[PDB]
RNA sequence: UAGUCGGGUGAUUAGCCAGACUCUAACUUAUUGAACGUAUU
């Protein structure tokens, strides 16, 4: 129609797509360019011209929340609060919404997930239904994609309908354009606390192939990833890389060259091995000579893992025992995956899974980890030592620079690495009638952990249920009550502090400081009186 | 790091001779009373209170076996080799953690005043002093590197906390420069500087006060 | 577990002849047989360890060969056994000789 | 019972920390027991106060153009009521007073 | 596990060390030992137990020494049989305690 | 900084130029019906 033509020529993606569907060249190219166009910034990072992110979320009578609105950052949003404030509820709500995109990218008219009629409606809601409303953004040509998931309580006669057509309409564009000419696709993933599972190498999935591209969407919003699928996929990649002879020839050529250098260096014991390898190389060259995409994929993932996971410097597949084993160099020692600590394994699993999916979904990018998507992580600090907590967010953002991360944490150490604008904080005495979440007053990035605890997380620097925690405070009060002089009572407490905390304790030094300053203040006061 | 005043040479070093005798032979309880008089129960390099402590050869026995029973070369350092591994500053780190170093390019605290080379920030870093180039810059930078005077978190934090505890007092004293006459105010500053000899990380506390 | 000579008597009089067991076993033997004295092997492993990035795969292979040689050396007279390469060849020959229309 | 941070598996005994932990400040436990900086070293803003102090000491305690710029950055980033800005203010005051004394001498 | 097994049943067996996971990878002696000493009042100041496991290649078998655990557990079991006594609680809560709740509350099988 | 408003240029829904704005904070919509603007009479 003329109306659609005008909007499409103005840059509207949906209109361009509608014109493509009715006339089934120009319009196809418009749609494909809208999805694929982008540029490399000054830092060498690819940036899509049309970004995809969640803008806003509204929850009505959902679990704890009577009515709650959240505005999200395009890059990173961190939700903080005490246990039971609904941090996990928020991520669950988002994940269910994202399931509608995934279902429709896989299958025309696919069905996403639903709100629970048993658990998800607020218990004391007068209206017996719940709504999760989301608005997504996809460039200036599609500024608003509104979705609503709704559910009425069990045994209510009036049933409230979800509104999911906009999700389906956008997902249709991705699916149909991809079918004609390959495009990069968005990654959606949820990593909840269920990602902490025991590892089993042996239990193998026979429900689809792992090398097929759309396997990247398999159980992507189930909460645990599929680290088993990663291992299978990685072994597959290894077998294919070994099998193509030119890389084997190049590898064999490199091995022959290394062995020749050793023989030239005076090690005559390896001459027999060199002759064997030269023979193998000659045979390989003689066999019919012709870069594997599989080799590059493997390298990308290996680099990602090693860059993000601090204890892991190398990862590889060994077959020589007679079974396929993935091995890693962890803290300088070669170990199996099963030998990793739970903390290391869980974090490795997260990054491995995410990297796999991004590589599979972004085949046209030079760096596939610069693809688009939305990733939800619950309790990012799960099983991490404080040292690791100080690096985790920086490493993730560097490895996946165009993903929107939505994170929950209980860690002041994590918060010390994040700007206040990214933080959304529950009011302490909320009770689920707060309308809008807000950022803390204090700047967290680069701040001391003690300050974050007190100013942002409302936790005292010393444990209130221990008497010794109050002694320095009491000591100060005693000094102030006795005109700054060390009386019998102040001396006793001083001695107690000294005896308990020790001679070079911070507490004692503070006490000493108080004595010195108060003595000097009193001397001033006497001079002034004279 | 403080300027140290070496004075009197003990009798037991005269008996043992370098080359023939081994270091483990000597009675070490004989040596400590003179070092404790010199250093004041504090470390040579970091100025922690000594509790676990060992005799340190400034130039090591491996590289320099001639310098073994020499009174210049001995210093009382923090940490104990015999007890445990994973001590990561001062004497133990000089040997193991700092592999490659020129022994010439280090501040020997008995010979040299370290206050020309090292400045102590109230944030609890230690840095090259204002306006050094060439050799004096190289000596400042290597002393910091080899004794690990920032990289040890236990040291860095313990020093930072010590300085930050007194910074209300330092702020408050200099506001009373206005009201008091000189003889009163200079008595006040000398009294404080007297107290911090008995305190730990004394050089760091001096730079705050002066 | 490793295999041992008297595993030949396991389930011999009920449970023998299952395709899945064969395929698993056969692939296993293939992976092992893809690609010397113990002292010589020990010396080669030591030389390769001193060199060790590109030779790391070769070192792991040689360490495996050394371990196998030691194991065979340590293994008893009662459990004496042909090399995996020979075993594989004999079974392949048997299959090709017996089974109709498999060459 | 604490493991040494650079344990390569050959530690024979697990040992108690030197500092008393019960009733101590969390920031101290981080640094003295867990071997972790109280401020994240991989964030530039964590070093600004140190850098600011060094600039002040290089210019005989007077706010030069460079020190003023950094001061303004600290103010802009941490805020007017931040502990970091108060520390900076304190540094200015103390160093100015020290310099005045030096000039009188 | 050896105390628990023997409180429940005479000559009950507790859990063993794994040959694959519990032995140090570069162990020269190719076995692992877990030695524990328990205290039960001034009457029984030392109850030593050792769990042992040798690697697969087996130059010599290293046996676990669990008799003191069994002996003590027997006392609890036998005396309890005659007259009810209070019994010790042994429990491990590892990170596997974090798992989803199944609403489907089962049979009172009894 | 970013987003926003938009006077000018520009074979012109682009790009470029100029000036401005900033409550945590626009996402441009629907006919033949209704109303409004224009045309017709
Ligand atoms: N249907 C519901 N009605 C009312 N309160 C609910 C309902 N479902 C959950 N809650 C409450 O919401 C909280 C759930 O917290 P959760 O979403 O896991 O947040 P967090 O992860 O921050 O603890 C608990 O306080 C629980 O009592
Ligand atoms: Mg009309
Ligand atoms: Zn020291």
């Amino acid at each position: 129609t003329k109306q659609y033509e005008r909007k499409a020529k103005g840059g509207n993606l949906l209109s361009a797509f509608e014109l493509y569907q009715r006339n089934s060249g120009e319009w196809f190219e418009m749609c494909r360019d809208y999805i694929q166009d982008g540029h490399v910034d000054e830092s060498g990072i690819f940036r899509p011209d049309n970004a995809f992110y969640l803008r806003r979320l509204t929850l009505k009578d959902f679990r704890r929340f009577s009515l709650l609105e959240i505005k999200l950052e395009e890059d990173l949003t961190v939700i903080i609060g005490n246990n039971g404030k609904g941090k996990t509820s928020i991520l669950y709500a988002i994940a269910k919404t994202l399931s509608w995109f995934v279902a429709n990218i896989l299958k025309e008219g696919g069905s996403g997930q639903r709100l629970s009629e048993m658990t998800d409606i607020k218990n004391d809601a007068e209206d017996r239904y719940s709504d999760v409303s989301s608005t997504f953004f996809f460039g200036k040509g599609l500024k608003s994609v509104p979705i609503r998931l709704s559910r009425s309580a069990l045994g209510t006669a009036e049933r409230r309908d979800s509104e999911v057509k906009p999700a389906k309409d956008l997902a249709d564009i991705w699916r149909v354009i991809n079918e004609v000419n390959t495009i990069n696709l968005p990654t959606f993933a949820l990593y909840n606390v269920e990602r902490s599972q025991p590892f089993n190498r042996n239990i193998k999935d026979n429900t689809g192939r792992r090398e097929e591209r759309f396997d990247a969407y398999s159980q992507t919003l189930g909460g645990a990833g599929r680290f088993d699928h990663f291992v299978e996929w990685y072994i597959y990649l290894h077998k294919r890389t070994v099998s193509d002879i030119s890389s084997s020839i190049k590898e064999l050529e490199q091995q022959v060259n290394d062995l020749q250098r050793t023989v030239d260096g005076g090690m005559v014991s390896v001459k027999s091995l060199l002759e064997q390898m030269k023979f193998k190389l000659s045979e390989a060259i003689e066999r019919n000579d012709a870069v594997l995409t599989e080799s590059v994929q493997k390298s990308i993932v290996e680099k990602a893992i090693c860059s993000v996971v601090p204890s892991i410097s190398n990862i590889w597949v060994e077959m020589i025992t007679g079974s396929d084993l993935v091995k890693v160099t962890n803290d300088g020692h070669d170990v199996t995956i099963d030998q990793l600590s739970d903390g290391q394994r869980v974090f490795l699993s997260l990054v491995a899974d995410l990297a796999r999916r991004m590589v599979m979904l972004n085949p046209l990018l030079e760096n596939p980890l610069e693809g688009r998507g939305i990733v939800l992580i619950d309790e990012i600090e799960l099983h991490l030592h404080p040292k690791w907590q100080q690096e985790v967010i920086l490493n993730l953002r560097s490895a996946f620079p165009n993903i929107q991360f939505i994170i929950t944490t209980h860690s002041p150490i994590v918060l010390s690495t994040i700007e206040k604008r990214c933080i959304r904080e529950f009011e302490p005495n909320d009770d689920g009638d707060q309308s809008f979440l807000d950022s803390p007053d204090m700047q967290t990035k680069g701040s001391e952990n003690a300050q974050i605890l007190e100013q942002v997380m409302n936790v005292h620097s010393t444990p209130p249920g221990i008497a010794e925690s109050h002694w320095l405070g009491n000591f100060e009060l005693l000094l102030l009550d006795n005109s700054g002089e060390l009386d019998n009572h102040s001396q006793v407490l001083y001695d107690q502090i000294k005896a308990h905390f020790g001679i070079d304790s911070i507490e004692l030094k503070k006490a000493d400081s108080l004595i010195r300053i108060n003595k000097m203040k009193n001397k001033l006061n006497k001079i002034r009186a004279e | 790091m403080r300027e140290l005043a070496r004075l009197e040479r003990p009798e037991i070093l005269d008996q043992y001779i370098a080359g023939q005798n081994d270091w483990m032979e000597i009675d070490q309880s004989a040596v400590w009373p003179k070092l404790t008089e010199m250093q004041g129960g504090f470390c040579a390099y970091c100025e922690c209170r000594l509790n676990r402590c060992h005799i340190e050869h400034f130039r090591p026995r491996g590289k320099f076996p001639a310098l073994t029973f020499i009174w210049n070369n001995l210093f009382g350092s923090c940490g104990d080799s015999r007890k445990s591994g994973g001590w990561s500053r001062c004497g133990i780190y000089k040997d193991n953690g700092a592999g490659a170093y020129n022994a010439d390019d280090l501040i020997k605290p008995d010979e040299e005043n370290p206050d020309d080379y090292l400045l102590f920030l109230t944030t609890g870093e230690v840095v090259p002093a204002i306006g050094l180039t060439g050799r004096a810059l190289k000596k400042a930078q290597e002393t910091i590197r080899v004794f690990n005077l920032n990289g040890d978190i236990k040291l860095f934090g313990s020093r930072r906390t010590a300085v930050q505890a007194i910074m209300p007092n330092v702020e408050y004293l200099y506001t009373l420069l206005e009201e008091f006459d000189e003889d009163d105010w200079n008595e006040m500053l000398r009294d404080e500087l007297e107290k911090i000899e008995s305190d730990e990380y004394k050089t760091a506390l001096k730079h705050a006060w002066t | 577990r490793r295999e041992e000579r008297f595993d030949a008597y396991s389930q011999t009089l009920g449970g023998a002849g299952r395709f899945d067991h064969f395929v698993e076993w056969y692939i296993y033997l293939h992976k092992r047989t893809v690609s010397s004295s113990i002292k010589e092997l020990e010396q080669q492993v030591n030389d390769l360890q001193r060199t060790v990035v590109s030779v790391k795969s070769l070192l792991e292979q040689m360490k495996f060969k050394l371990s196998e040689a030691i194991e065979r050396n340590d293994a008893a007279v009662s459990s004496r056994v042909l090399t995996e390469s020979v075993q594989k060849s004999i079974v392949e020959k048997a299959i090709c000789s017996v089974v109709p229309s498999i060459s």
